[PDB]
RNA sequence: AUGGGAUAACAAAGGAGCAGCCUCUAGGCUACCGUUUCGGCUUUUGUUGGUUUUAAAGGUCUAUUGGAGAUUAUGGAGC
RNA sequence: UGCUGUUGCUGUUAAAGGGUUCGUAGUUGAACUGUGGGCUGUGCAGUUCCUGGUCCCGUCCAUGUCGGAUUUGGUGACCCAGGCCCUUGCAGCCCGUGAACAUUCAAAGAAACAAGAAACACGGGAGUGGUUCCU
């Protein structure tokens, strides 16, 4: 019973970053798991993927460069109006400098900083410091 | 009209092209009994177009479009036609690509549920590999996603088949781009089962 | 030393078929030739049924649980995958 | 995990990535489609039909040769069973256990294994009505 | 055993049968009967003449394994039959 | 390599070393925290001018992947030969 | 009220429980609606009331003009 | 007072998992239809041509088996390199695309056509539009 396929995905990345692994192999890839990872990769927290075809649901193989402290998923996916970036910045991120909160917006999966500038709000997905 | 002009699509029977004629003839000669077993599937068959594509290296490619109605014909014969269409035309590679419509993404939840999956892009563009590559198989796919943001497909043929198709792939890689406007890179792998990219 | 995305021969020869990176089958078709008549029938590796020659009905294999036993020196020829 | 009872065991057929039929199959689609139906007129189910093909006749997957699964082939020919076969083999177990327990009324183990089996039937019969594949008045008895 | 119980289903959706001992004697008298199935509790002098027409007409009796009520549900009908005769088989092989 | 003031003044107290395996900062209080200085060699086999030094964090030695990790590094550095 | 369409929800489906090929012209026949009984009716002919014809329209039958086709009819099947 | 806990509690032993299993209301629920391209100028990363600083070949020795040197060595190997718009990817900018594929080419995709489109095309009203609007 895989309820959220990000929950399973970003834990593995999280809990295999805490062990210093060079690579992680993630069980059910999905359109959201990729778009989330490609945001991690934009800011330098992950090296590379392989998305392997099983013909059913892929298997992502991520190269870790050692720079992730944590990866969450926020499970119920609460909303954000663009005025609510300050709650999430405040509660879930360590400092007001270096964290990132990842959202789904009309425009897509993007950072809370890519969202403030485009003015969309959306639903929260997770974070990474 | 002329006996070999019934190997084209009817619009192009009136005013064919210097390209479209020369396969028409060649398809006809082979329609006419010459090749055993293609005496079997000559007569019901047609061509829509053909296009000349020049890869940036060496030999041109004539991309012969025929209507999807004929796949199950050609898949039997496809190894024979291309071989014996190339003898007829020296110095250019002959590829056989059925023609397919692609419905745009609907955007309505209620329309997405009505779309023929075989008319969707991902399904179409795949069959435009299997057409360029046939009889050989796609053993694996991988999408390599690189820090740049680049995502690149890798399609793994059998190694048993290395000897025939190696020479064609730089073209097949390129033609595919011109048809799809997507990109492909090939590698081979031997036990396809245990997945080991051949290097040797 | 190892890549996860390109594993060694020795690691993945060991794994379960579902635990492979691929999910492959463990089975294959053999080309079997009946001893009693010279005739040739394809036979599935794990038969799970009584399999008979066509001309003579000989029961060319036993159903036995894991992997079917061919009968009495009948010639097997293993078919390719493709 | 498992629907009723606790096993976690995992054993399944793992279908191959490569879906084109082998080169050594010389059997036309229409010759497969007719085997299916020919052997379904012998009063067989699909879950067995597919065996006699991979066992003896060497057809691994009928979708991969014939364009289509063993039931569209039956549903198109009007040979498709009246009750889905996952539902037929449960009713068939439940009834034998009902016949078992009719002499043996102190056998508590199979009185509990019914309670499971029947509760399945009512879940499938809830699926196959919702999905419209059973008549909405279908009932156990 | 119940190996027959599978064949009566196929005859049921295929072939022609008639139920009941008095309507199954007419299939013997006409020599149209390809099988005769008889229950356990079929009364003896009824069993006896049914078996006797089957020796004259060379038709292959099968003595069933259960009641007329169970014979009857095998051919899934809600009533009871002590005698069943198969006019023609199906793809069920006798 | 530290947080700079708006006026450009480097504000850090010191900049810690990072494990060359795990890329974790080595903390003042971490007393495994090894440096391993391999003497760099030149033809004829004499030592000259050798800067290549490895840093391993306290974590990793105590599980015994220090050795496995120093194989990986000396191979990326070319100090070793795979064969 | 109005943009956006990533994530989601509602509804429908359950796949033989189906399913429209388009097009040039020619001919033939043919009211059109409505029903409980006499009912309704499209412009033009100067106008209104009454009658009637011709004509398109649609339909339907036959005729072949050009082209399609997401599944080979010069094909499968049986003699 | 995070001692009512959505943010945010606790439940082996401190208070607290029903004795087990089935199960309705209820809550939760797997993957998929989807990297648009090309041209210009400019920032990044991964085969022409030039190096001789390597290993391989070879030579001389022969050294029973842990010397070596040898020149040209050797299109071999290799390398550090170049304002090669020949490379590919990628950042940013301009800008074109009926823009996958097919299909049209008439005065500039017009018309047909493909795609889309009910915010639409298909016929119609002078009691429509400040006296029936525009060219």
């Amino acid at each position: 019973t895989m309820m959220s396929v990000l929950a399973n995905a970003l834990r593995t990345i999280a809990s295999a970053e805490r062990r210093g692994k060079r690579q992680v192999l993630i069980r059910p890839s999905s359109k959201v798991v990729v778009k989330f990872l490609q945001v991690m990769q934009k800011h330098g927290y992950i090296g590379e993927f392989e998305i392997i075809d099983d013909h059913r649901a892929g298997k992502i193989v991520v190269n870790l460069n050692g720079r992730l402290n944590k990866c969450g998923a926020i499970c119920p996916r609460f909303d954000c109006a663009t005025t609510d970036y300050e709650k999430w910045m405040k509660n879930i991120l360590p400092s007001r400098q270096f964290g990132f909160v990842v959202l789904t917006t009309s425009l897509g999966i993007m950072d809370h900083e890519e969202a403030r500038s485009r003015n969309t709000g959306g639903k929260v997905l997770g974070f990474f410091y | 009209m002329q006996p070999h002009l019934r190997k084209l699509r009817k619009l192009k029977r009136g005013k064919p092209s210097d390209l479209e004629e020369s396969v028409a003839k060649a398809l006809f000669e082979l329609e006419a009994s010459h090749k055993t077993l293609r005496q079997e599937l000559p007569r019901f068959h047609v061509n829509t177009v053909r296009e000349v594509k020049v890869p940036r290296s060496k030999k041109t490619v004539l991309v012969v479009f025929y209507p999807l109605r004929f796949l199950m014909l050609v898949r039997k014969v496809q190894r024979a036609l291309t071989s014996e269409l190339e003898k007829r035309h020296p110095g250019c590679l002959v590829m056989l690509v059925a023609q397919r419509q692609i419905t745009k993404r609907p955007t309505d939840v209620y329309k997405l549920q009505k779309v023929q999956r075989s008319k969707t892009s991902t399904a179409v563009f795949e069959n435009i590999l299997n057409d360029m590559i046939y009889p050989s198989d796609v053993v694996g796919r991988r999408w390599r996603c690189r820090t740049d943001g680049s995502k690149l497909m890798k399609v793994f043929l059998d190694a048993r088949d290395r000897k025939r198709i190696e020479s064609r792939l730089r073209a097949v890689a390129y033609v595919y781009k011109q048809l799809t406007h997507r990109r492909v890179s090939f590698g081979f792998m031997w036990n396809p089962k245990l997945q080991q990219v051949s290097t040797r | 030393d190892a890549d996860l995305s390109y594993p060694t021969v020795r690691t993945e020869r060991m794994k379960h078929k579902r635990r492979r990176l691929v999910q492959g089958p463990n089975s294959y078709f053999m080309d079997v030739s009946c001893p009693r008549c010279r005739q040739v029938t394809v036979v599935y590796s794990h038969a799970t049924t009584a399999v008979e020659c066509k001309g003579c009905s000989k029961k060319l294999c036993r159903p036995t649980g894991g992997k079917a036993l061919l009968v009495e020196g009948c010639g097997y020829r293993r078919k390719p995958d493709h | 995990v498992r629907m009723h009872g606790n096993g976690r065991g995992k054993a399944s057929s793992a279908l191959p990535y490569r879906r084109t039929p082998p080169a050594w199959l010389k059997i036309a689609s229409r010759n497969v489609v007719k085997m299916v139906c020919k052997s379904s007129r012998k009063g067989m189910m699909p879950s067995q039909i597919g065996m006699e093909l991979r066992d003896s006749m060497g057809i691994a997957q009928v979708k991969n040769v014939t364009g289509r699964k063993i039931l569209r082939i039956l549903k198109h020919n009007g040979l498709a069973p009246e009750i889905p076969e996952d539902l037929y083999f449960l009713v068939k177990r439940a009834t034998q256990m009902r016949k078992h327990l009719e002499r043996h009324t102190t056998d508590r183990d199979t009185k509990y294994r019914l309670i499971l089996v029947e509760s399945r039937i009512h879940r499938l019969a809830r699926y196959y009505k919702r999905v419209k594949q059973l008549p909405p008045t279908w009932k156990y008895e | 055993v119940d190996t027959i119980n599978a064949k009566l289903q196929l005859v049921m959706k295929s072939g022609k049968y008639v139920l009941g001992t008095q309507q199954a004697l007419t299939t013997l008298r006409q020599g149209r009967s390809k099988l005769i199935v008889i229950s356990n509790n079929c009364p003896p002098i009824r069993r006896a003449e049914v078996e006797y027409y089957c020796t004259l007409s060379k038709t292959p009796i099968h003595h069933y394994s259960g009641n007329n009520l169970d014979l009857g549900t095998a051919c899934g009908k809600h009533f009871r039959t002590c005698v069943l005769s198969v006019t023609n088989v199906g793809d069920s092989d006798i | 390599i530290g947080m700079f003031n708006e006026e450009g003044e480097n504000v850090d107290l010191y900049i810690p070393r990072k494990c060359h395996a795990t890329n974790t900062l080595i903390e003042a209080h971490d007393h495994a925290a090894v440096q391993i200085s391999i003497a760099n060699v030149g033809p004829n086999g004499v030592i000259n001018g050798t800067t290549t030094t490895l840093c391993i964090a306290g974590y990793l030695r105590s599980q015994g992947e220090s050795d496995h990790a120093i194989n990986h590094i000396t191979i990326d550095r070319g100090i070793m030969r795979i064969k």
